[PDB]
DNA sequence: AAAAGGCCTGCAGGCAAGTGCACAAACAATACTTAAATA
DNA sequence: TATTTAAGTATTGTTTGTGCACTTGCCTGCAGGCCTTTT
């Protein structure tokens, strides 16, 4: 019996990525529902969970990152390092081409990870995300 | 011991007393006032940062005698060790060292160093530009080390 | 002048010798372990590639490379009487199905030619192959970097290849170089094709970072390369640990990089490198004697003498009053063996084979060692309770080490290896004085154009007007100094005639502005939103 | 929503603009530039000892490097380190990254002959199947067992260039910089430089960073780029080359459009415009009128909206300038 | 003084002004292939 | 019978095109709130 009841056709991973990468990704997920109309409100220094994600823009990701990174960090070499790591892992891909993305022309970035891995990364990093989604 | 007695306000009048008994000149006095104004918004424990910053400013406002006479270096820490009613020298040297590190990069320090022309550019051009031949501050500079050596020697001998 | 052409080429120490003879030992052990891991990978992949006689023999066997760097070269068996042709496909080589097929066919045909010494670039080449080359064929496909290839195309291609199994004189095998996340792959392909790959797969991993069996091992080898010859403060070790933890894929390469760079800094500024070996005690100079005074160990031990030795006479006589006696007093403690390294290797190999512990890091172990929390380190597994007194090591406070060591207190390496690339720019631009020291008047009374424009830049909102900023900058512009400076050059005729133009202020304002906004686009700060419009722009960077 | 538009700006001829940029950029902060440069020149033996270990030297810091780049490379590094090896000074391969005509294929075709042609590797030249990457792989396998000395020094101006930054070109240069016997030194301007390289490309590059801020005007870089100054003045030369009838009809247009910055309210209606150009006996009908008008239109020399307003978007100042100078 | 008929005003009922812009196809000429002329 | 590459083939790369959109005023539509009386 112990086989007749499951396909077992599969041959949530604790992704190798690191802390700064965890936060990069978990912030780049925040505008799959939070348009720039609200972020400067819910994140200031003072359902589209289902639908396909809207397009980010750079320096917004950096914004929310520097916001929710646990003044502690301003260096951006490892940050962009892991950003390029991500983009090689096709977790936050660009709608535009594959070569000029790394300029600053019209170029949009969007997450390509579903929400379960987001839950995983949040719990593992111990930061909570149920807050920023409100409806 | 006044130093251990933290959680006290040093108002414009009080801080100008703390910087007038030691007679500090106009620019440094007003910078002490303004930096305590700033440091009140960002203090963790007031007395430590206060004594550190004042001693580190006084030790360079009068280098034309400190470097010239090693005894006034002990004289200042003695007259404030009693004014702050401290325990020994050790705690005051902790204070000075740490706070001096905490004020070594603030623009006011560069301005005090450049303005009076007493004696910095050589260190900024080797830290910003990044030479391998700048001093890594694990040692003590030969000038402050000369100060320490000479002062502790004439006090001991 | 000509420079606007495209890439037109132009066709125009004892300390250092110790650097050589030691740095080279370092790199030698590095490259040793490097070739070890490389041969290991080649061996395991060549092994797993064969001997798996799967009686089905109608489905190519698949070899996944978990966490693969995608740079791992592959070798094959020579295996006479049957060509072993490797095929490598890059996500660049894959625009569609047809061109993948053609490029692959051309590659394998050229390889059959090189092994062989008119043909259709298609599947026919397979079955004709025997007739056209004699030996039977066995190809293997190496999709270099799969994650980026459009999986619909790859899927269609695999279904295409499936047809080749009706000739029986060929056999195929697939080598997936997944960057990571096998779940990512099994998320995109058609399940009916997974069920074609799943016939005989092997989740072989290729990761330089796995249980640190290479990480911890190279760390230990480095410890050995630095044994008894220098030291490394807790700050150094914790910094290494931190910067390592944020670089997942290639820790080792970066680890070697930072260690080598620290060594280079030392051997290019530290003057006491010549004093890890007694053969250069005669290499001492009076100025070296002076610089060995300002040591922190020196002052600490002078204070300890004054405290403990109440009679000041011995301390005073052993002081600068003597120089040969003083330098002997110094070299007295030069030979502190620092068992820290010895007991470190001890506990390392111990918990490697006595306790046989793997999922651990010798780096943070050495950190704890220098701290002394090694108990709250080994506790992590609850198996050294019986050994925490035989693997016991209280940290020893060695002396005089403040000359034979390395620590990042000046952040030279950190600032030169891990700079704040945007913060450094914002600082040096807004401040600009710490770097910048007839016409000196304006430089002394008016900032360089870059920074004095950056500062107006700062107060700008998301979308800004070109000309509003132009006027707000005109405010900053001293017309009195602009006429001071333009007519300050009488030697030129045309510039003088320019200097008398009555509306020259706003003209030169627009000139300087259209040079500055010009040079501030390739620098990335401002974006010329909507070229062909350029009526407004956006300030990309913010301070933060 | 009356915004300051760059139209309402004091334009400067290309000659005056160029010449004042010359005066400034060659005299603005000379003494600072030379002091900074003579100070930072002392770092050059530091660069020598750093590149002894092949650490790719990346240069950041505001102001152009191009001048300073060729300065440090061509004059100090190449021939000194060539002499230091124990003879042609090692060919300085300068990459005009600002020049958008650089392509990986041809530059590698150069590189090949620069590098050791010890075997007929041209035999490995094949179809479009890129032998750049495969041949450079082979070249790396070769150099892995070759002696360690710089056999060519390449230097890239503005590594963020419009061509080099193309990810293909970037990866090619990465796999290149893996080679030990070559010294890689370059610089950028894009503040987002670190976005370019993953840990794979960093591992390939082993970048070591250095700030260089000297606050240059980016002379060469100002050349390839272009802004709106680089229209009213466009038509100003057109009208300088026309027929007298066109001159007179545009004269009448400019009077009746400047009578009321030349705004749209100040124009004229084509009904009354035909009435006028027929009264003074210029236009025979509407077809010939619109014909002799489209010669202005077919170069966008006058605006038309709706009344039938033909309004010159050129400024009242520039318009009356046309009147007083080139028309009358 | 409060609870029950009746009538007044705060919330928004709403949508065209309107710009961004993310979709598409040739696009201008890439990069490379394959037959010919000369030793 | 082979090095010349010149022309040609196959392919890249990119250009504006729009197709859709989604925004931000607008007074009116509506409805909770104020007036009145009786015990």
């Amino acid at each position: 019996i112990k086989l007749f009841l499951s396909t077992d056709d599969n041959l949530s991973q604790t992704y190798d990525l690191s802390i700064i990468s965890k936060y990069l990704l978990i912030a780049s997920y925040i505008c799959s529902y939070l348009e720039p109309r609200y972020d400067a409100s819910i994140f200031s220094r003072k359902n589209p969970r289902y639908l396909q994600p809207s397009l980010f823009a750079i320096e917004r990701l950096l914004a929310i990152f520097q916001a929710i990174f646990p003044s502690l960090m301003k260096a951006n070499i490892e940050v962009f390092q892991n950003l390029s790591e991500l983009h090689t892992l096709k977790l936050i891909a660009t709608t535009m081409n594959k070569n000029i993305d790394y300029l600053s022309p019209k170029v949009r970035w969007k997450v390509n990870v579903p929400w379960e891995i987001i839950k995983e990364i949040s719990e593992s990093v111990h930061f909570n995300i149920s807050d920023y989604f409100s409806d | 011991s006044l130093l251990v007695k933290k959680y006290c306000k040093m108002t414009t009048e009080e801080i100008i007393r703390l910087c007038n008994d030691f007679e500090l000149p106009r620019e440094v006095a007003y910078k002490i006032v303004d930096e305590y104004n700033i440091n009140a918004s960002r203090l963790v424990c007031p007395w430590q940062l206060v004594c550190g910053l004042v001693l580190n400013c006084t030790f360079i406002v009068f280098n034309e005698r400190r470097r010239k006479d090693p005894r006034i270096d002990h004289f200042i820490v003695s007259k404030m060790c009693s004014l702050m009613l401290t325990s020994k020298v050790d705690d005051v040297i902790e204070c000075v060292k740490l706070v001096k590190e905490l004020i070594i990069g603030e623009k006011w320090f560069r301005d005090l160093q450049i303005r009076y022309d007493d004696f910095r550019y050589d260190e900024i051009i080797f830290r910003k530009l990044g030479s391998m031949l700048q001093t890594t501050n694990i040692l003590v500079t030969d000038d402050q080390y000369n100060i320490w050596k000479k002062r502790i020697e004439m006090d001991l001998a | 002048a000509d420079a606007q052409r495209s890439h037109y080429t132009v066709y125009p120490e004892k300390r250092w010798e110790l650097y050589h003879q030691l740095h080279s030992h370092f790199h030698d052990q590095v490259d040793h372990i490097i070739d070890n891991i490389e041969a290991d990978l080649k061996a395991e992949i060549s092994d797993l590639l064969y001997s798996e006689t799967t009686q089905k023999r109608r489905c190519f066997n698949t070899i996944f490379l978990l966490g693969s760097d995608s740079t791992t070269k592959i070798e094959l068996k020579d295996e006479s009487s049957r060509y072993n042709v490797l095929i490598e496909l890059t996500p660049k080589e894959s625009p569609n199905v047809r061109m993948m097929l053609r490029r692959s066919m051309y590659k394998l045909y050229s390889a059959a030619d090189a092994e062989e010494h008119d043909v259709s670039y298609d599947l026919s080449l397979v079955e004709n192959f025997k007739r056209l080359f004699g030996k039977d064929l066995a190809m293997v496909f190496n999709f270099k970097d799969v994650d980026s290839i459009n999986f619909n195309t790859l899927d269609n291609f695999i279904i295409l290849l499936k047809s080749a199994f009706k000739y029986d004189h060929v056999k195929i095998s697939l080598i997936f170089n997944i960057n990571t996340n096998l779940s990512n792959i099994e998320k995109n392909l058609r399940q009916s094709t997974i069920r074609l790959l799943k016939r005989n797969y092997h989740k072989l991993d290729v990761s330089s970072n796995k249980g640190f069996k290479y990480g911890n091992q190279i760390f230990q080898s480095f410890l050995d390369t630095v044994d008894g010859k220098l030291n490394l403060s807790d700050r150094f070790v914790e910094f290494i640990l931190s910067k390592m933890a944020n670089n997942t894929n290639h820790n080792l390469q970066l680890l070697t990089k930072m260690l080598d760079y620290s060594l280079m800094s030392y051997f290019f500024q530290n003057a006491f490198s010549v004093f890890i070996d007694p053969v250069n005690v005669d290499f001492l100079n009076d100025d070296y004697l002076k610089i060995l005074s300002r040591c922190p160990t020196f002052m600490f031990f002078v204070e300890g003498l004054i405290k403990q030795h109440a009679p000041a006479d011995e301390i005073l006589s052993l002081l600068t009053n003597k120089n040969r006696g003083l330098e002997e007093f110094f070299v007295e403690f030069l030979v502190r063996e620092n068992p820290i390294n010895g007991h470190a290797k001890f506990v390392a190999r111990f918990l490697e084979e006595e306790l046989n512990i793997t999922n651990f890091n010798l780096i943070e172990l050495y950190h704890n060692l220098l701290i002394g929390k090694l108990d709250s380190y080994l506790d992590r597994w609850s198996a050294c309770k019986e050994y925490k007194d035989r693997l016991h090591f209280e940290p020893i406070d060695t002396i005089f080490q403040e000359l034979f060591t390395l620590d990042n207190r000046s952040g030279l390496l950190t600032q030169s290896i891990f700079p704040s690339y945007k913060s450094n720019i914002e600082d040096n631009l807004l401040s600009w004085e710490q770097v910048l020291p007839l016409s000196g008047d304006l430089d002394k009374i008016m900032a360089p154009v870059l920074g004095q424009l950056f500062k107006l830049y700062r107060e700008a909102n998301m979308t800004i007007n070109i000309y509003d900023f132009y006027i707000a900058f005109r405010e900053t512009l001293p017309k009195e100094e602009i006429l001071n400076f333009i007519r300050k050059d009488p030697s030129n005729t045309k510039l003088l005639e320019l200097a008398e133009t009555p509306d020259a202020f706003d003209k030169v304002a627009l000139i300087l502005f259209m040079q500055a906004i010009f040079a501030f686009e390739n620098m990335g700060l401002i974006k010329f939103q909507s070229t062909k419009s350029y009526d407004l722009v956006e300030k990309c960077v913010w301070r933060g | 929503k009356s915004r300051h538009t760059m139209s309402m700006a004091p334009d400067v001829t290309r000659e005056e603009f160029s010449l004042v940029s010359n005066f400034f950029n060659e005299n603005f902060q000379k003494r600072p530039r030379q002091k900074l440069f003579e100070i930072q020149k002392k770092m050059f033996p530091q660069y020598w000892f750093e590149l002894t270990q092949g650490f790719s030297l990346l240069f950041y810091g505001v102001g152009s490097k191009r001048n300073f780049l060729e300065e440090f490379a061509i004059d100090y590094l190449s021939p000194k380190i060539a002499y230091s090896q124990l003879v042609n000074s090692i060919p300085c391969l300068i990459l005009n990254g600002y020049n958008p005509s650089c392509n990986y294929r041809d530059v590698f075709k150069e590189i090949t002959d620069l590098l050791v042609p010890a075997e007929l590797t041209r035999s490995e030249t094949k179809y479009w199947g890129n032998h750049v990457i495969l041949q450079i792989q082979k070249m790396i396998d070769f150099y892995k067992n070759q002696p360690l000395d710089i056999k060519l020094i390449l230097v890239v101006h503005n590594l963020d260039g419009p061509s080099i930054r193309k990810n293909t070109f970037q990866t090619m240069l990465s796999f290149l910089s893996v080679i030990r016997q070559i010294a890689i030194v370059a610089s950028t301007d894009h503040i987002y430089a670190p976005l370019l390289w993953d840990n794979m490309k960093a591992q390939n590059y082993n970048f070591v960073f250095h700030d260089i801020s000297n606050f240059e005007p980016s002379t060469v870089e100002s050349t390839f780029q272009d802004v709106m100054k680089m229209g009213a003045e466009g038509a100003k030369y057109v009208l300088q080359s026309l027929t007298v009838n066109s001159k007179k009809m545009y004269k009448l247009l400019i009077e009746t459009q400047m009578q009321n910055r030349g705004t749209q309210r100040t124009g004229v209606e084509l009904k009354l415009f035909n009435h006028l150009c027929a009264a003074d006996f210029i236009a025979s009908n509407e077809i010939a009128l619109r014909s002799m008008l489209r010669e202005f239109i077919e170069h966008k020399m006058a605006n038309i909206t709706k009344m039938e307003i033909i309004w010159v978007p050129y400024t009242y100042a520039e318009l009356e300038k046309l009147l007083k100078t080139v028309l009358n």
